[PDB]
RNA sequence: AGAACUGGCGAUGCGGGAUGAACCGAACGUAGAGUUAAGGUGCCGGAAUACACGCUCAUCAGACACCACAAAAGGUGUUAGUUCAUCUAGACAGCCGGACGGUGGCCAUGGAAGUCGGAAUCCGCUAAGGAGUGUGUAACAACUCACCGGCCGAAUGAACUA
RNA sequence: AGCGAAACCACAGCCAAGGGAACGGGCUUGGCAGAAUCAGCGGGGGCUUGUGGCAGUCAAGCGUUCAUAGCGACAUUGCUCGGCUCUUCCUAUCAUACCGAAGCAGAAUUCGGUAAGCGUUGGAUUGUUCACCCACUAAUAGGGAACGUGAGCUCCCUACUGAU
RNA sequence: GGCAUUGCCGCGAAGCUACCAUCCGCUGGAUUAUGGCUGAACGCCUCUAAGUCAGAAUCCAUGCUAGAACGCGGUGAUGCUCCACACAGAUGGAUACGAAUAAGGCGUCCUUGUGGCGUCGCUGAACCAUAGCAGGCUAGCAACGGUGCACUUGGCGGAAAGGCCUUGGGUGCUUGCUGGCGAAUUGCAAUGCGUGGGGAUAAAUCAUUUGUAUACGACUUAGA
């Protein structure tokens, strides 16, 4: 086997973390670097390949990519780390006042038996105006070169039933600390959309910690470049229909996914396939640098997204199509 | 054969950066400056309607 | 004498440097090495780097993991080199490396005082004037050292704020050496020079 | 790389080389 | 390899040689004090990061041990010597000038003039010019150093030894 | 959950090198090393290299005196009972990488240099295998790790993979 | 269908799981060989000696895996309260420029410089502190300073800041100067902050539940 995966065992948690964060363009306004969301089962989807100088230009192409529920993500908290002659040492993190329910349970182990006295005496420190709280945000301000912002999952939106949030750290690239910190100020407690980090057509990178058997598996492992298919959003009907097909369905399949139920807010489509499986967190960041290739340059026109359902056999897409073939039955009339 | 370590696919990868996928970037970041900051906009709103 | 004797690399050579610095810790010493990046040696570089990678590959054979651990950061490249000649392992060595201490850079609480070298072992006052001699700093770097700049940069700092220091000091002094040159020559003072002072 | 240490059956195994050109001498 | 002789270990500790059957010292009652042997005195290590004169740079120096094997040589590394030769009658290096006349010697031959070759390598002029040391040409030219000479103003070159 | 042996037992059991004697397990010099414990494997117990020897024009020097006691370096003249898996390392490189040389036009070739990063096949023969041939591929390089993987072939200790 | 050591056949989701399938598989330095640039040694020349440019699938980073169980940091939550007990070598001062060393301080004039003039170094053998019962108790003079102590104003320090300065007042002390008292007999040396129970309250574990995890552990969930 590979040596560079050594040593073959256990990941420290379900959630792996993000190893590296990419550079900066101190040039651009600040930008978050990374996004996190839950795997949702493999769609097959169709799509004309654009791609020139290629045995399939223009032809169709069948491919299998995976759906990945990423709600609207909230701050919490901003960080501030200084450059050290030993690397990077956090000198001051500073929270938000306004938690959570699912924020404040990531601090308790035991939930049920909890005063779910928390982040109090914490927000007293808040109620004033400033002085203390805004004395650390100064703080960072003045020193430390990278800001990171303290974030959580929206789960309660998720279909999954863990009900406690999960805390990821992601950094700004956005140039200039001073405007790291006011923008990191205005936007405690402000839920962040998905579309508003990565768009449609996009090369990213994901970490997940991969699917457990029986020592074997459930390692963190992160694959680079997959190429971002579809960006949807919840509000918005039909996001199976595309320029295309046109006919009004969800990317779910019938019955909700595999394990994974119904896709009732924002989601990512990525090409191939995320390591780990369904259920588990992902954390998607983007790609590190500029990869100019024309496997990258590429503006895809996807086709017909299939919504058969994959639990057993798909004949049909939407209930519509049951009926419409079968005509009517015994329990209808 | 060239490695992906060799002197050829990295001069040929360097040349190509400036291209259009740093003002891609660049287009989005706007929707993070609109619908980001139009959600402080919206809880402005409700801040109004608790306000009243 | 004094308790702590932050002493400061800056043109020492490593060997020699050490030794010293070692024996003093066997007496019951406690020392201090700053600014260990601008330590010195012998040589040409492309040497020391070898002198050295050599020492790399050793490492273990069924465990890499366990063995021979190549520390790249200059401070421990010169600790190593101590912790060499002082029977390290037994109590009184133990005892020692105990009282030992090597930052890179030269951080507080020293930055703010006094610091000293050990003649009998600068580059300048051993080395026949001109001959290949290297500088750790690269050296370190060369093989893995991360940080050569922010030692570096996040130095140029201290030099500043303190070299301003000084200024204020020169300032001061000059005051004195000004005030005693005038109320000096009034008896008293005469007397005094008699017997000298 | 090689070694500078004289294995004790070299350095008396050099002796025993010394002598051997001795007695070669004096023939 | 065999023979003779004299030691050492064998019955034998102790200091030294990082460690050891064969090496260095030194053959032992129990102590104190002094002096040393062999070996050392950057640190591990008790003891001069002593003094003095030199030599050496090594891309894994050297501290390698009757200086014994790979060793006879190689090197535009370096320090000293030895023996031949020029040297203000101007040397060494260096741009500058001449570098010729029978003659484009003679056989070889489409073509050979110094220069694809074979056998002689003469003679005259001079300060000095090889019947020629190379580049080059179909053959010539032009260039060339070797030998002078002028401009400069002192030590230089060759073979070797360590 | 109960009941419950024995064999065995000087003593402990980490590597690397040195410890002259097919002796390393305690010693010397290093690397190192944190209590406590469970589950695997089938894991272990200054040698040499490239150009023959014989006679000779050789020809620097050394030979008691010094070419003729005589040797003598590189040259040139004469004759003429093995081989199928899986690990690791070596460079003395077969390909791939970049150069240098060639009457090397181009394509391809030959020789040489730095380099061990990454690669190195399949079929008929076994009276003792002590031979080889066309088929592909970029190329199908040579070796070491001693009874390598013959306790994979015709209830002694611990490294290691992980787990508390 | 009661049953058939898993009765046979057709097909089948969930799973075991495969080149028998699909997606993914990176950019900066520094080099060797080599080609150079300026250019000595050696009044020419020369890639080299002092310099310096480019350059191999190399090297070393970037990226990737793990995270020292005795490496570290930041942040959330209240230990608080009542009783009973228990007590590796300080001895005046670590006395803050940086860079060079075929060079430098320090002082002065400015023509603001690689500037001039002056001067220092040849050891910290210095400097600053340094007298009082191991440092007492009291009387003035002269200064308007030195210094100790809790306070107070403002500022600086993130590399391991966890200290460093300053403003204002109070209170000591002053050996700067002069005093006035005491020292014995110590006999001639032998330095002279945890426990064991309670009470109130933060949380973890067990037990239960879930499965993305699982040999057992461990891990993930959920429950006033």
């Amino acid at each position: 086997g590979h040596l560079g995966f050594l040593p073959r065992k256990r990941a420290a948690s379900i959630r792996a973390r993000v190893k590296a964060f990419p550079k900066d363009d101190r040039s651009k306004p600040v930008a978050l670097t990374s996004f996190l969301g839950y795997k949702a089962g493999m769609t097959t989807i169709v799509r004309d390949l654009d791609r020139p100088g290629s045995k399939f230009h223009k032809r169709e192409v069948v491919e299998a990519v995976t759906v990945v529920d990423t709600p609207p993500v909230v701050v919490v908290g901003v960080v501030g780390y200084v450059e050290t002659p030993r690397g990077l040492r956090s000198l001051t993190t500073v929270w938000a006042e306004h938690l959570s329910d699912e924020v404040k349970r990531r601090f308790y182990k035991n939930w049920y038996k909890s005063k779910k006295k928390a982040f109090t005496k914490y927000s007293a420190k808040y109620a004033q105006d400033g002085a203390g709280i805004e004395r650390e945000l100064a703080r960072i301000k003045k020193y430390a070169s990278v800001v990171r912002v303290l974030v959580h999952t929206q789960i309660r939106k998720t279909p999954l039933a863990q009900k406690k949030a999960h805390l990821a750290e992601i950094q700004l690239n956005g140039g200039s600390i001073s405007e790291k910190v006011d923008w990191a100020r205005e936007h405690f407690e402000k839920t962040v959309a998905v579309d508003s980090v990565f768009e449609q057509n996009e090369m990213i990178d994901a970490i997940a910690v991969t699917k457990g058997h029986g020592q074997r598996g459930y390692h963190s492992r992160t694959s680079i470049n997959h190429k971002i298919y579809r960006v949807g959003k919840g509000d918005d009907e039909a996001n199976g229909a595309t320029s295309f097909d046109r006919t009004k369905k969800t990317i779910t399949p019938m019955g909700g996914f595999v394990h994974y139920g119904e896709i009732k807010n924002d989601f990512i489509m990525v090409k191939g396939c995320i390591p780990g499986n369904r259920k588990r967190i992902v954390t998607l960041r983007k790609s590190l640098y500029t990869n100019t290739s024309r496997k990258a340059l590429e503006e895809v026109s996807l086709k017909w997204i299939d919504t058969a359902s994959k639990f057993g056999k798909g004949r049909f897409q939407t209930p519509a199509e049951k009926h419409a073939f079968m005509g009517t039955l015994k329990k209808d009339l | 054969a060239k490695s992906l370590r060799a002197s050829s696919h990295l001069n040929a990868k360097s040349v190509k950066r400036r291209g259009v996928f740093q003002k891609a970037v660049d287009a989005r970041e706007q929707r993070i400056s609109d619908k980001l900051k139009e959600d402080l906009l919206k809880q402005k709103l409700e801040d109004l309607k608790k306000k009243e | 004498v004094e308790p702590v004797v932050v002493i400061d690399g800056k043109g020492h050579l490593v060997g020699r440097l050490a030794s010293v610095v070692a024996k003093q810790l066997l007496n019951g010493q406690k020392i201090v090495v700053v600014r260990a990046e601008e330590l010195n040696i012998s040589g040409e570089f492309f040497r020391n780097k070898l002198k050295y990678h050599d020492f790399l590959r050793k490492a273990t054979a069924f465990n890499k993991t366990r063995g021979p651990f190549h520390f790249r950061a200059p401070s421990r490249i010169f600790y190593k080199a101590l912790r060499g000649m002082v029977s390290h392992k037994t109590a009184r060595g133990k005892a020692a490396l105990e009282r030992l201490k090597v930052f890179e850079g030269i951080p507080p609480p020293y930055d703010k005082k006094k610091r000293v070298v050990v003649p009998q072992a600068l580059r300048v006052l051993r080395l026949k004037p001109g001959r290949k001699y290297t500088t750790l700093g690269k050296l370190s770097t060369s093989v893995g050292w991360k940080y050569e700049d922010v030692v570096a940069k996040l130095e140029a700092k201290r030099k500043v704020s303190s070299a301003e220091y000084y200024a204020k000091k020169r300032a001061f002094t000059k005051k004195v050496a000004s005030a005693n040159a005038t109320a000096a020559e009034s008896d008293v003072a005469k007397q005094l020079a008699a017997l000298g002072y | 790389r090689q070694s500078r240490r004289t294995s004790t059956k070299l350095k008396e195994g050099i002796k025993k080389k010394a002598s051997a050109h001795r007695k070669k001498e004096k023939k």
